[PDB]
């Protein structure tokens, strides 16, 4: 069967780069890896420490 | 051995289990059979296939394969139209419509192709005589069988050609064209030879004959075709050979 | 079951209803028993009804009017002429409401129908400054159920839908059955006097308007559509043979297809 | 439902003149069974319901049911045989004398005709490919010239085997005899075809047949 | 019916059990099947035999019949000597000893006679390459299989003739003449067609090839015969037909 | 397990099936035992099958026709010529159906395939007034399975998809296997007489139409696609060496890539 | 698409031959694109815009 | 070689061929699929 | 499956003439093992299955399996050694006389051939 849609409309917001300047949010970039979800693990220790060398503290 | 081997035997130590042989030779070797050929190998062998080999799945062939199966016996049991013989109003009592030797008359290319490779075979035989007369025609035929026709005494063969009375005493069946549409006679294999010699053809085990019992009777001259269908049954095959099935 | 009989046995309804079951020539019914492997391995789908096929859209007519009155439920097919005479085009087609579509081609096998239909419109030009297309339900009783350029300037308060050729590109419409009866007649006759009140078809047409100089119209069955009372093969000709040019005249027959429409 | 409707598509004769083994009729087994347009002489012709309906698809497979209606009296008498020859075209089921050949090798129904008047059988799908193609007309001319005509299945080879499975054949075993004082010596035999339970079509796309409201000769 | 009838049906009252037929005709008739032929009789028939008929007893044929039985499948499974090919010291790496198409190479009269009557068949195939070198000779062969040889892209067939490296990547088995006496490769049936077309011959499903992997190495010029034995397995037959098994 | 043997032991299938297990030269199998740390720390993924790679799209062919008939399931690769003779271009490629893609390059290692494929189209020009692209299933039995400009004007009621080069930019299509058999042949031979009915490939092609004067076509495997019966390395040349110009003639070989296509 | 969206957004996997890269590692003439000090991967960017800001 | 390959020249060749084959082990792994090193062609001939 | 298919890629000789410690053959350990195009003399050559398949990727790692098939009779007799020299190219496994050097330092398999 091919019924008529009954889903109601959704208002949308066109955006060139959402979260461009944010530390957080969800990036919308297109990945260049073969697996879309490619990601490397968080290595600990790294560079000789188990400490977080990027923390302001 | 997934090489559909009928049997397999590593014979490496076989010489070590002979009673009168002492300190027998240990000789790497293997013997295996595939149908009528046995390979006797005198050293190691390697048996390879595709990685994860799987024979063609059966479902793949349903588009062409017959749900019914066909073997050599099945082919020999197939009805065959053996001949169409003329019968007309001028033929009198005992006129011979036909006389067909067995096997001879059934040795079509289909049967010969399947018997090729065997020394011989034996079988019961079923003959059908069919006649299609219209309701205003009457007449009667006799379909009979006589054994080992080529070696029967001449007096007997002559008696059959002289008087239909000598055909009626034989194993036979009668066809009334106004009552029956077809009539069948089944004859078992009987002969001094346990099977028919396909190589030398020495001696057809029987002959089926059809003679006019009562003439085709119609108001004006007429003729009808007397058709024959036949097939073998209770088939027994001979032994594998390279001898030619003689023409 | 028996290959032969004295007297008729293979009766039209008995076979279709499964009461008469013919025997396979091989004697093994398994030889004509359904096997699902082929469709699953080779095709990827298995079509069971023409009900499925008519829900697929196909092109019906090309208009050169910016505002048009179009006979929505008219399912007629073109008149055809053939000749093998020298220098004359072999085949010629003369449409009334349009060319054949899956909807009208499947429909030609039946006498009746009921239910709604769908309309698709491709623009010859998506005009940026005036990009809208309006498809309106047209009900004037006076209008003949035929194609005609819109000359009406008084059809206020109609049921209208708007689609945008620039932001979307193709207009999509669904038309309710809106019939005075529960059984309509496929390709019912349309007459001079007739107007738009005959009970043989929904008394409803389309009024299509846009700023595109040309448009390509297509249709299909809506989800509640059905054809009924099978008649048989309709009068038909080989579609492939329309390319015939053996008379020396070049083939001039051209069906409304996107490629024919979009390029000149 | 649609493909199981009967399609009358052919007829032949059987008489006191027919000879033993004489082929009386043949037909390629496939669904693009066509008829003649009456008002016009185009080569492609008019499709039967079966050809029109299956014509919306490029592929087909399945069994086809054939019914033979022998129009006779109870005073006509004869035997005929219906045979199926997969993988052979009609020129190859017969020899140069029009006599059937190699009939010991095929499925066969020997029909005795006295009181009987009808025979129905299913010819099962027999193919090396799960699907066959619904035959379109072919160009009898050389491009850029086009003259489309229906395909002729006289032979089963690589130029025809993608469309049909072989040939169905009716041959006489005896002449049809009868008394000329009371009945005609020649009868008509009608043939109808329709789909079996497993019939299936696939790949719906450009249809083979185009419906028209009228067809006339162009002046 | 001792007429070895596969099925039998008296159809006299058949017309009386049709739902849409009323007061149906009572017509004496009978239908029976014998293998692939069905007889549809439109009147009474008589089925006769010898008085006290008994088929030939099985024990009578022991003097000639094989205790083993042979069907069509059995014949197709019989090993066949397919060819004897020359291999000599002058042949270099990748020289082709042979290339045999399937079935083609196994279509001897014995196989053709048994396949006659079928539209087609499919099967796995086992090839044996045998070489009998004496202990002072060394060398190495590759027996490989390539699919649908007549329709494979030319680049692929060429690669096989250019470099033995492209033969080693194929399903294959290697023969060391100083270690193994024989080597076998079994290939299942694989093709776009569910069975091989015996009528149009359209397309051999595979080819077995043997190429020199390391040359026959002996102190002086020499040559050896490379023999091939082959047989089918996992056999699937087609449908009964009158079509000729093409030459 | 033992480094050596008297007679062949390392047999093709036995090794791949894990029945023959060669010994590490160091005697410690741990030295060639899988370590997952490298992929997790350095790569971010771990590819296990060519099945994954062929699902990635790559460019196949550039067309200069607005309406084109294209051989969907033709996986052939170009003919190549080489020369070191003075002033002649070192390498030359002559395509038939197109240039190599991941689909056809991986496919060249196998004999068979089954399943559907996907098509991607980049427009040379996204024409605002006529922005649509149509990709239609093309089934005419008469057509040779080769690339050809569309001359047909009678292919009504085809299966069509429409994409918009202006609102989206790239056309995306999925093609069903739609095959008469369950096993197709990679780069099966196409002949003069042939037409579009050979059982060796799905009897289906594409008819692509748009108002862009040029288009770039690409493809990949659909989710139900598979290659079967590994043969080995196909005839091949070094892709990097195509830049060779040591003969004094400048390299003229150019593969269909987005940058080559979009800029002149 | 610069017209329907306006800004291109990409994510690049580490794709490195080692687990620790060197910030501003030295790039040399001979070097090429195989040094272990950085992922052996670069970008090829193409559009019909005469200028772009990365 | 640790020693020469010795044999009787009266019966066997004094020089033999040694063939070498290579294939991947259980831990073989490839990464970063991109522009292939090899391009397949349907034929390769000398340009005249 | 693909990378475990055997790739014949090289051959060498061994004879009554070979000297103790003489290097008979060497190969760099990596997967871009190539062959020669027969109809044309381009320098790059033809890839083996292993080179073609791994050629779709820029990086590789892992063990490589090598099989040596000595085509001989049971009347040839000799001992050969197979050695792995990580971090050294072929000019450096041999001295100026073609003799192997520093073999006490590497994994080695001493193969007795009878």
């Amino acid at each position: 069967s091919k019924p008529l849609t009954t889903i109601p409309p959704t208002i949308v917001v066109q955006r060139p780069s959402q979260y461009f300047n944010n530390a957080d949010g969800v990036d919308q970039g297109l990945p260049l890896s073969l697996k879309y979800g490619n990601e490397v693990i968080l290595k600990t220790p790294f560079a000789g420490t188990s400490s977080d060398e990027m923390a302001l503290e | 051995k997934q090489m559909n081997v009928n049997s397999s035997q590593d014979t490496t130590f076989e010489q070590r289990s002979q009673e009168k042989v002492q300190a027998g030779e240990i000789n790497e070797s293997i013997e295996f059979r595939n149908q009528i050929t046995t390979f006797v190998h005198d050293n190691p062998i390697i048996t390879e296939q595709l990685i994860g080999d799987s024979p063609q799945p059966s479902g793949d062939v349903r588009s062409v394969s017959d749900a019914r199966t066909h073997s050599i016996i099945d082919f020999l049991e197939r009805p065959q139209f053996i001949g169409s013989f003329l019968w007309n109003t001028s033929d009198i009592e005992n006129k011979e419509i036909f006389s067909l030797k067995l096997p001879d008359a059934l040795m079509s290319p289909m049967i010969r192709e399947k018997l090729s490779g065997f020394t011989s075979f034996s079988a019961s035989t079923v003959f059908h005589i069919q006649v299609n007369a219209h309701p205003f025609q009457c007449g009667r035929l006799v379909l009979a069988a006589v054994p080992v026709p080529d070696i029967l005494p001449l007096h007997r063969l002559n008696m059959l050609s002289f008087d239909v009375s000598n055909v009626i005493t034989l194993p036979h069946v009668q066809l009334d064209i106004s009552k029956e549409t077809e009539v069948l006679l089944k004859i078992p294999y009987v002969s001094p030879f346990v099977q028919y010699d396909l190589v030398t053809k020495f001696t057809p085990w029987a002959a089926f004959l059809a003679h006019v019992y009562a003439p085709l009777n119609t108001p004006s001259a007429a003729s009808l075709q007397v058709n024959v269908f036949a097939h073998f049954e209770d088939i027994k095959l001979g032994f594998p050979t390279s001898a030619i099935v003689a023409q | 079951v028996g290959f032969a009989s004295a007297g008729t046995r293979d009766i039209r309804s008995s076979y279709v209803e499964g009461k008469f079951i013919p025997q396979d020539i091989t004697g093994m019914s398994r030889n004509h028993e359904l096997d699902e492997q082929p469709s699953q391995e080779c095709i990827g789908e298995r079509i069971l009804s023409f009900s499925e096929l008519i829900k697929r859209n196909s092109w019906r007519y090309v208009s050169d009017e910016k505002s048009l009155i179009y006979p929505a439920y008219a399912f007629d097919n073109p008149a055809a002429m053939y000749t093998a005479a020298d220098k004359l085009p072999v085949w010629t087609l003369t449409p009334r409401s349009g060319f054949p579509t899956l909807l009208t081609s499947i429909g030609a096998m039946y006498a009746f129908y009921r239910g709604g239909i769908r309309l698709k419109i491709v623009p010859g030009v998506a005009d940026q400054p005036k990009p809208l297309v309006e498809v309106a339900l047209f009900t004037m009783q006076d209008q003949g159920y035929i194609i005609k350029a819109n000359d009406y300037s008084t059809d206020f308060c109609s049921s209208n839908i708007y689609e945008n050729f620039v932001t979307k590109g193709i207009a999509e419409v669904q038309t309710p059955y809106y019939s005075r009866v529960n059984t309509s007649v496929v390709s019912a006759p349309v007459l001079y006097n007739a107007g738009n009140i005959s009970p043989l078809m929904p008394n409803v047409m389309y009024k299509i308007t846009s700023n595109s100089s040309n448009i390509l119209l297509g249709h299909s069955a809506a989800d509640d559509f059905r054809f009924g009372f099978l008649l048989g093969a309709p009068l038909a000709i080989s579609a492939t043979a329309l390319r015939d040019n053996f008379t020396g005249s070049s083939a001039t027959v051209s069906l409304p297809t996107f490629s024919n429409f979009y390029l000149s | 439902y649609v493909l199981k409707i009967p399609n009358y598509f052919s007829r032949f004769k059987y008489s006191s003149t027919s000879l033993p083994k004489q082929v009386l009729w043949t037909s390629p087994v496939h669904p693009q069974i066509i008829r003649n347009h009456v008002t016009v002489v185009d080569a492609p012709g008019q499709p039967t319901l079966l050809a029109y309906a299956t014509g919306f698809f490029k592929y087909w497979r399945g069994g086809l049911v054939y019914t033979f209606r022998f129009v006779k009296t109870n005073y006509h008498s004869g035997r005929v045989q219906i045979t199926f020859h997969p993988f052979v075209g009609y020129d190859d089921v017969m020899d140069s004398d029009g006599k059937i050949v190699r009939d010991e090798y095929v499925y066969r129904v020997v029909v005795d005709l006295r009181d009987q008047t009808e025979a129905t059988l299913v010819v099962p799908f027999t193919s090396l490919t799960p699907y066959k193609v619904c035959a379109d007309v072919f160009n009898s001319a050389n491009r850029p010239k086009y003259n489309y005509e229906p395909r002729d299945f006289k032979v089963y080879d690589n130029t025809t085997d993608q469309f049909f499975t072989g040939t169905l054949c009716v041959s006489a075993l005896t002449p049809l005899v009868s008394s000329s004082a009371v009945v005609s010596s020649t009868i008509d035999v009608l043939v109808e075809v329709k789909a079996s339970d497993d019939f299936e079509v696939a790949v719906p796309n450009t249809p083979l047949w185009l419906p028209v409201d009228s067809l006339t000769e162009r002046p």
